[PDB]
RNA sequence: CGAUGUCGGCUCAUCACAUCCUGGGGCUGAAGUAGGUCCCAAGGGUAUGGCUGUUCGCCAUUUAAAGUGGUACGCGAGCUGGGUUUAGAACGUCGUGAGACAGUUCGGUCCCUAUCUGCCGUGGGCGCUGGAGAACUGAGGGGGGCUGCUCCUAGUACGAGAGGACCGGAGUGGACGCAUCACUGGUGUUCGGGUUGUCAUGCCAAUGGCACUGCCCGGUAGCUAAAUGCGGAAGAGAUAAGUGCUGAAAGCAUCUAAGCACGAAACUUGCCCCGAGAUGAGUUCUCCCUGACCCUUUAAGGGUCCUGAAGGAACGUUGAAGACGACGACGUUGAUAGGCCGGGUGUGUAAGCGCAGCGAUGCGUUGAGCUAACCGGUACUAAUGAACCGUGAGGCUUAACCU
RNA sequence: AAUUCCUUGUCGGGUAAGUUCCGACCUGCACGAAUGGCGUAAUGAUGGCCAGGCUGUCUCCACCCGAGACUCAGUGAAAU
RNA sequence: ACACAGGUGGUCAGGUAGAGAAUACCAAGGCGCUUGAGAGAACUCGGGUGAAGGAACUAGGCAAAAUGGUGCCGUAACUUC
RNA sequence: AGGACCGAACCGACUAAUGUCGAAAAAUUAGCGGAUGACUUGUGGCUGGGGGUGAAAGGCCAAUCAAACCGGGAGAUAGCU
């Protein structure tokens, strides 16, 4: 339940190797009002593969 | 899928009467002796139909000289011969298993006539 | 499908009426019998003319189970009720002259011949 | 800052 | 004996004539072809590299297409290897069907089981559970002890407990064959075998003869 | 161990699940376009549009059938006389699912479910 | 003694052999059957209940057997608190008394979110050195190895008779383990129907909400066993106890000293699974890259431009795959998911209308209506063109074959 | 026996099997008449036993519905 | 000690069913309880259902399951009647 | 009539589970006993530390009781750690 020794940096860096953060690296560039937006997603102004889906 | 479909249709026997829960079947079943193909029969009242093609199967109680017996039949299984249909219950339940605790008078249904 | 502690009744006129199931024999660890199989009983309830009494211990063979008995075409035979015939302990015969009730084709294993013989239906 | 309820004790023996 | 590789196409049962019902597995094998011929030259040992199915040419690989361009047959879902056991000896590019399994009468069917995921020890292990009464707290399905007192100090290796089941390669040995259907390309096995309707599926004939 | 099982419990109960579903689909029905979140909208495809498969034959016991669904007169007479012949045509798909980014308040997936509709 | 939780029970077991059974043999006052004793052998198995808190023990009924021990008289950061061993009270006894008695009886708080070692699973990074996609060999490791009953041999051998085989073969069972819903069932609060009380849709009707899914009746697919299939092997090598052939030392004799043949569920294989992080990093097939410039402490160096191919990653639709990762299918050159059509399945004769009946209600329409996860089809919707990573022929030495 | 160490004293009943229970036998270590003795209708969240019904207690668990556990976003301890 | 599932005296208490201030649904009136969204693993808690057996479980029928209302019939041993 | 019966408010806490760094420094859930009396409760008083009070447990006396709390002897003493 309880430490018998506290971990060192090590121990707690160590097991903080795989709690990094993913970039997404692949923005994708709208078809006619050319902002950058996720893939599959809709734009900020509502653009979706060209479309003005939302009208909004 | 149809892999199955064709492999069950060539076993189905298209000569089966159409029945319906609570009608007095008669049914006749192949029993062997070692040497002795014999034909016994197997009356009672249907209390329960499920019918997956191949897998078709009808349920029927018989009460006999004292206790009720309980007889499943595969409908398409060779080892019945007859399942022809005596009287035409007139029940409103799809399964009869109600049929289990009355007894005597109370067991009884009106017969269907339509 | 019988264990220990399981009520039968008494498909024969031996006397007794209702009994206990004792011991399912043939085989160690063995939980259930079958519709052919031999167990060893106990009886609760017997009448007053009986060949046997109340708190024999004998043998018996189940010929009728609620769970019932499934056939080779896939079927099943189930009653409503799990009846049994009496044994003597020593000899595998039956005590009984007649057999109420129908029993079962399983039933036919070369010991048993004087019990479908007496048996009034299958 | 409170204490601890204090680990229950078990049931004292004798001779 | 070399095997072939079938799909399971669900089970259903045959009616014999005698009233007798046969639970089967209908299993469809289709043209396995022979994409590679392992020879003891190169290999040091004798097998044959076969292929069922097929795939679209679109999603089948540079190297798996290449691969498939000097066997001279077209590309299939996956590949697998069977031993030769000294006696036959097939070419590159030939078509196995399901007619070589019309003189054996016992086969081994091999696949991938139903992955059952994370199951607990009652499931996995068949484990007694507990008392599910009399004073019992949060134990009802928990294993219990794991091991001894201080002098071990341990838990020993191959410890029956929690973890994943299913989705492993099972097989099932002596598996009485049916029928065996050449036009449909099918083989009615007695039994259940390994797997879900559709996964891939090994039949070989069976070593304990 | 959910094989072959379809349907999203969404963390509640049968009598929730089914009271939003027939209050979300009248609010799809009515603005012709709402804003919830993905596995939302996802297991709304599966109630709206066999309510729209409905309305596209218009008869008595059908109005009755389309009325112990969503508990509204509005919306099923909303339903079998416009949305019924505009979907006359088309057989299926009459809704459309986009994804709008994600919810401020705890970074639940958002997307917009909408009809294929709405060039007025 | 600035804490090592004590008995018994449940679950989980591990190891040794001084072996309970199965297995292989020697002697027998071993006729056979059944036994008595001893040797080898731990691969597997090695009870259910009444009483008692009991371990133990008595009894009933089984089983081939219901083995003995060690593991803090195994196991409470896995469970119980019945016994023992707090605080109350009571009985017998002791003491004038407070109180006490391995004398008895009633009742009496069992805490902890796992840091590390361990184990079960499942991933990320890097390495294996040009990179990548597959198929494998196989070191090594793990799993499993139980047996009853009946028949033939044969009522033969043996035996006065009663009885009654070895060897070998076959069938059928119990327990255990593996796999799967083809059959029988269970569940199936996502399907249908019955029905009570109340509220609402302006009211009848028809519905919906709540009352454990309100209470029930069944029940699709999945899961599941009580259900259904399979397995323990046969064989080979080396052997233990044991049986031997030939044969000297020791002219004989001798299983042994030389040599040679058998001989067990014990060992290695043979059956199944994992497995090249086996850093000893393996083998085979296939695919892709064959452009120029400077600096230089001119070294398997660094930097610039142009190209970054195979493939992978990311995203989305998702799965009888899955805690999350991971694995699998598809992404319009589409059947991946949702919707739709047809069917199947399940529940049961829907609503409305007409007729009969004072009415409840009944009949026709109607085996209708509704159908979830099922089957076969169908782009109707969502799976976007693209971007991201991953490069430009792959080090040194030696040997062998062509220049 | 709320009392009895020997003791699971002996017999009978109950159960296939009962160190518990019930009725007796007196061989009462160490019952006994207001620190009351023997019974007693009714009463008791009192102690022990038995019988019927009832059932996942159990054979032997299986499925389903919810709240956590798991993932993501925000805040964010503790014993040691 | 908290924006704490605890405690806090008195008054009104309507409709339907109901003997009832129980209970179920509602009126008036007030709220959805100050972290949400996904997945539907083991395991923990509250539940629902179940083949056949029915206390064989356990120290012990612990817990669960089961009975349950009105009217009428009828109801034993014993007793202080 | 009843220290009568069943059973709400109210009073209390017999069983089991959860909770045991809890929602809570003894509570919640599902069942329970009394529930016209030796009942319960509000308000205001009286009885106090070798003392009060006690249908009696050596229980309660402000979450502390085989002698309450605060201050003072007092930096009591400690052959012990």
């Amino acid at each position: 339940a309880v430490q018998q020794n506290k971990p060192t940096r090590s121990k707690r860096g160590m097991r903080r190797s795989h709690d990094a953060l993913t970039a997404v690296t692949s923005l994708s560039v709208d078809k006619t009002s050319g902002e950058k937006h996720l893939r599959h997603h809709i734009t900020a102004d509502g653009y979706y593969r060209g479309r003005k889906v939302i009208a909004k | 899928s149809n892999i199955i479909k064709q492999l069950e249709q060539e076993q189905m026997k298209q000569d089966v009467p159409s029945f319906r829960p609570g009608d007095t079947v008669e049914v006749k079943v192949w029993v062997v002796e070692g040497s002795k193909k014999r034909l016994q029969a197997f009356e009672g009242v249907v209390i329960a139909i499920r019918n997956r093609g191949l897998h078709s199967a009808f349920t029927v109680r018989k009460i006999s000289n004292g206790e009720g017996v309980e007889r499943v039949f595969q409908t398409h299984s060779p080892v019945v011969d007859s399942i022809s249909v005596k009287r035409r219950g007139a029940v409103r339940k799809a399964k009869l298993y109600y049929l289990r605790e009355r007894t005597g008078k109370a067991a009884r249904i009106k017969e269907r006539l339509n | 499908m019988i264990q220990e502690q399981t009520m039968l009744n008494v498909a024969d006129n031996s006397g007794a009426r209702r009994v206990m199931c004792i011991k399912v024999l043939g085989g160690s660890h063995r939980r259930y019998a079958g519709v052919g199989d031999i167990i060893k009983i106990t009886i609760k309830e017997a009448i007053p003319r009986g060949k046997v009494k109340k708190g024999d211990v004998l043998k018996a063979v189940v010929v009728r189970t609620k769970k019932g008995v499934r056939r080779p075409d896939g079927s099943v035979i189930r009653f409503d009720g799990n009846a049994c015939v009496l044994l003597n302990n020593n000899s595998e015969q039956p005590i009984g002259t007649r057999i109420f009730g129908p029993v079962t084709r399983e039933l036919r294993s070369e010991k048993f011949m004087k019990i479908i013989s007496l048996a009034p239906e299958v | 800052p409170r204490p601890r309820p204090r680990p229950r004790p078990r049931p004292r023996p004798r001779p | 004996m070399i095997g072939l590789v079938g799909k399971k196409v669900g089970m259903t049962r045959i009616f014999t004539e005698d009233g007798v019902s046969i639970p089967v597995t209908v299993i469809e094998v289709e043209a396995n072809r022979v994409t590679q011929v392992k020879d003891l030259a190169n290999d040091g040992y004798r097998a044959i590299q076969v292929t069922t199915g097929a795939k679209k040419a679109n999603r089948v690989t540079k190297p798996e297409a290449g691969h498939f361009a000097k066997a001279g047959v077209e590309a299939g879902r996956g590949l697998w290897e069977f031993r030769l056991a000294e006696g036959e000896e097939f070419t590159v590019g030939q078509s196995i069907s399901v007619e070589l399994f019309a003189d054996v009468k016992k086969v081994d069917v091999t696949g991938t089981s139903k992955g059952k995921g994370f199951a607990g020890t009652v499931k996995r292990w068949n484990f007694r559970t507990q008392d599910a009464t009399h004073g019992n707290s949060l134990s009802h399905r928990v294993p219990g002890s794991i091991g001894q007192n201080q002098t071990p100090g341990k838990v020993f290796k191959g410890k029956k407990m929690a973890g994943q089941m299913g989705n492993e390669r099972v097989t099932v040995q002596s598996l009485d064959v049916v029928r065996v259907d050449a036009e449909r390309n099918l083989l009615l096995v007695k039994g259940a075998v390994p797997g879900a309707t559709g996964s891939d599926l090994i039949v070989k004939p069976a070593v304990k003869a | 161990m959910r094989h072959r099982k379809s349907g999203r419990q969404l963390n509640r109960n049968s009598s929730h699940r089914q009271a939003m579903f027939r209050n979300m689909a009248g609010s799809l029905v009515r603005h012709e376009i709402i804003k919830t979140t993905l596995p939302k909208a996802k297991e709304l495809r599966r109630v709206v549009e066999p309510l729209i498969t409905l309305a596209k034959t218009d008869s008595v016991a059908n109005r009755r059938l389309a009325f112990a669904r969503t508990r509204d007169n509005e919306i099923v007479a909303k339903l079998f006389n416009e949305l019924g012949p505009r979907f006359a045509s088309r057989a299926g798909g009459y809704t459309r699912i986009l994804k709008c980014g994600f919810r401020a308040g705890d970074n639940a997936p958002m997307a917009y479910i909408e009809l294929v509709d709405r060039s007025e």
